[PDB]
């Protein structure tokens, strides 16, 4: 077999180049301002004096909040990132095949593995030991052939994140699943909403009349001394949220340490 | 020769089962962190909802 | 008997070609606009400054969504695609006549099996041995003829998914039942209603009231402070969720693993 | 290796200059008066008898003493800055391979580590020995090669805080997060929010009507005799920052010692 | 050798957990005021919402 | 395909099928990589179709 040299095309295979994490962006994703505005459809938020429409630099920003959001809500890294970690050396683990669960998860691929002395190489692993599991997170090897611990004896260099999808409806376990996409649309989405929920009106209205000369106006609004304007939205947003959750987080296991 | 020894079913509940996959990557982390001499002594800290052990 | 390879057709009947794997469609299982818009009978979504219908654009990023929710929902694979594992040994399992739980079901059809060690092939089982159970997700050998447990010993190469039911109100134990379609149509369904009931009245408005020379118009609406303009509706399509994700849970079975 | 050098490029690399301790400002982390417009957009705040809008003068105060309540909040040292800690003595953590916790974490970098008498040096540690653990606050000692605990023996100087990202989307342990941006906006967004529900109408007015010459005008308004004009908006970033404290809370772990 | 000889945990629990500075200085107080035979029969007062023990 | 298993097949060959109720079986084979090793004579065969 022939490969470039880290990626043995079965223990790290090579899902991503290191020229291509700097060129993925955020609308690759499908995260763009007109997916927002494609969930309020029929709406426009626009300065109720100035009369210009909102730019689409706050749906960035938000969109950018939104993923951090997310990224913290699930235990996961999104956008690719190449991640530089330094493990402690603990006995049973290391008997375990040299166990070892990265920080950040999925792994794209893993980079570098090596048994360090203040940074002087002890050992380094053939690439054809790695043994990978990239949605989990662990990393192994299996050998073809004072202390219980240690500090920071172990150095591993590998890249965490996601692909985008490259299918309809079907992701591999280094693709985004659908819907979190969507979460990211709805955390988003609330922002926008509250925001909105003061224009529709001038601020602090909740109740109008006008009459003159024979003519009466009369309007009745969602916001009220309770509820702002768009509560019921947010509501229906935060029981989608629930749901993408409990769904995602069974997707994703559950966390554990042996101590 | 035929019967059940199984000494009982640890029970880890929350809002939805978990996957396979998820629980198989569970079973490698116990595993590879708890069986045997290597493991004997070391406790699992595990976070979720509600645990029960069920004693058959 | 005569058969191509792989697909004996005792233990292992071919029930896809691999390029029809790449043929399949979201409208081919009947998730189109169109039933949609069936489902909404008497209903026309329009941009209220536009004029101009909903575009099916949206109709099919909503499907393609609720079908990635639908598959987190349930354990599952829905629409085929080509599923490559790589397993660990574990000595119980691998005792028990080679037992391995696929990580996406159902399967469709198993397409290799070895164990294998560094890539190279220790073993390649013949496929009179293959023993699968489709909906289940399991695989296990009968043959003819210093550790309990090895990473990544097993290389398992199967498609995963679901073909769509080849009679009406039937299905077979690989083939789609009949109202996981609905339940895919209910959770675009509910979308739809989400952007729709924003459009009802003009944004905002709960109450109107206008009266010119003598003529009185005066309008009140579902709408409320507490409840957006499609909560009904929503309420009852979540009711319809219910019952029927109840059903496909008793349909696939409990998760389970040996510790 | 060659390096400056207390900053082994394993144990305690360089992350930031302590000249540049000084550059940083609050505006480079995105907390600005115009981030908090941004998200009052279409909102104004200005004096009702003098017209003049709110100066940024509040703005910033309110932005620093949300920083410093988000500093309490979650157990972190945010802004970087010299700390210089005089540290006990205990047995079973000096064993441990000389294990201390900071007071403050992340650490940026260690600048200096000392056992002391009298402020007489007696030993200062290589600074390749030196193991520092950013995110955890943690340091130790991997040597090359009467009583239980005695006061204030260890000397340690370090620079506790955040770097600004660097990325989109991404942090590194050493860099901020990119919501925690937004909890301290949203805690000056609260703050902001209360001050302004005094001025949308006149000072204690719930109701009005005036009619004259068959002319009538009636407005109700947001306030009430329970609720502030901004309730609604306050409950909803309430909600926010729950959510994102909850995030934060399992991104910093739970705080222990041992007795 | 490798084992845990933890007796258990002693939780104590209050509407938010004390800054890592309090408890290295609570951990002062409790060394200097109960460690050893100078110590050895002394009570700690403490006015936690709620304290337990855990034995593991 | 059904598995076998110890105590069901002592069971006078004990089978449950996974669709119910029956209309009527029409085949009832023992079998070994798709070799019939017996086949049971159709007057053995008792159905309880619900």
């Amino acid at each position: 077999l022939n490969y470039e040299y880290p990626y043995h095309p079965s223990g790290n295979p090579k899902h991503i180049d290191v020229s291509e994490i700097d060129n993925l962006t955020l609308a690759d994703y499908g995260w763009s301002p007109d997916a927002v505005k494609a969930y309020m459809f029929g709406i426009v938020v626009q300065n109720p004096d100035t009369g210009q429409p909102m730019g689409d630099e706050f749906y960035n920003h938000i969109l950018e909040r939104a993923v951090g959001k997310a990224e913290r809500a699930l235990d996961i890294s999104i956008l690719p990132d190449t991640q530089h970690e330094m493990r402690d050396y603990h006995e049973t683990e290391f008997n375990s095949y040299m166990f070892v669960h990265a920080y950040r998860k999925p792994i794209l691929q893993v980079e570098n593995l090596q048994l360090q002395f203040n940074g002087r190489p002890i050992y380094k692993y053939p690439a054809n030991w790695w043994k990978v599991e990239h949605l989990a997170g662990h990393v192994q090897l299996f050998p073809t052939a004072g202390a219980t611990f240690a500090p920071q004896m172990i150095r591993l260099e590998y890249v965490s994140g996601m692909l985008p999808r490259k299918k309809a409806g079907r992701n591999k376990p280094w693709e985004m699943p659908p819907e979190l996409e969507q979460l990211v649309i709805k955390y988003a989405l609330k922002e926008i909403y509250q925001v909105w929920g003061n224009l529709i009106i001038g601020a602090g209205i909740a109740n109008k009349t006008l009459e003159v000369d024979g003519i009466t106006e009369t309007i009745g609004t969602t916001q009220s001394a309770m509820y702002g304007g768009a509560s019921a939205q947010i509501l229906q947003i935060n029981e989608d949220i629930k749901e993408l959750l409990d769904g995602l987080r069974a997707y994703f296991g559950y966390n554990m340490i042996g101590l | 020769s035929h019967g059940g020894t199984t000494r009982g079913i640890l029970q880890i509940r929350s809002d939805q089962q978990q996957s396979q996959h998820a629980l198989e990557n569970f079973k490698r982390e116990w595993k590879s962190s708890l069986s045997g001499i290597n493991g004997s002594w070391q406790i699992p800290v595990v976070m979720a909802d509600d645990i029960k052990f069920v004693n058959m």
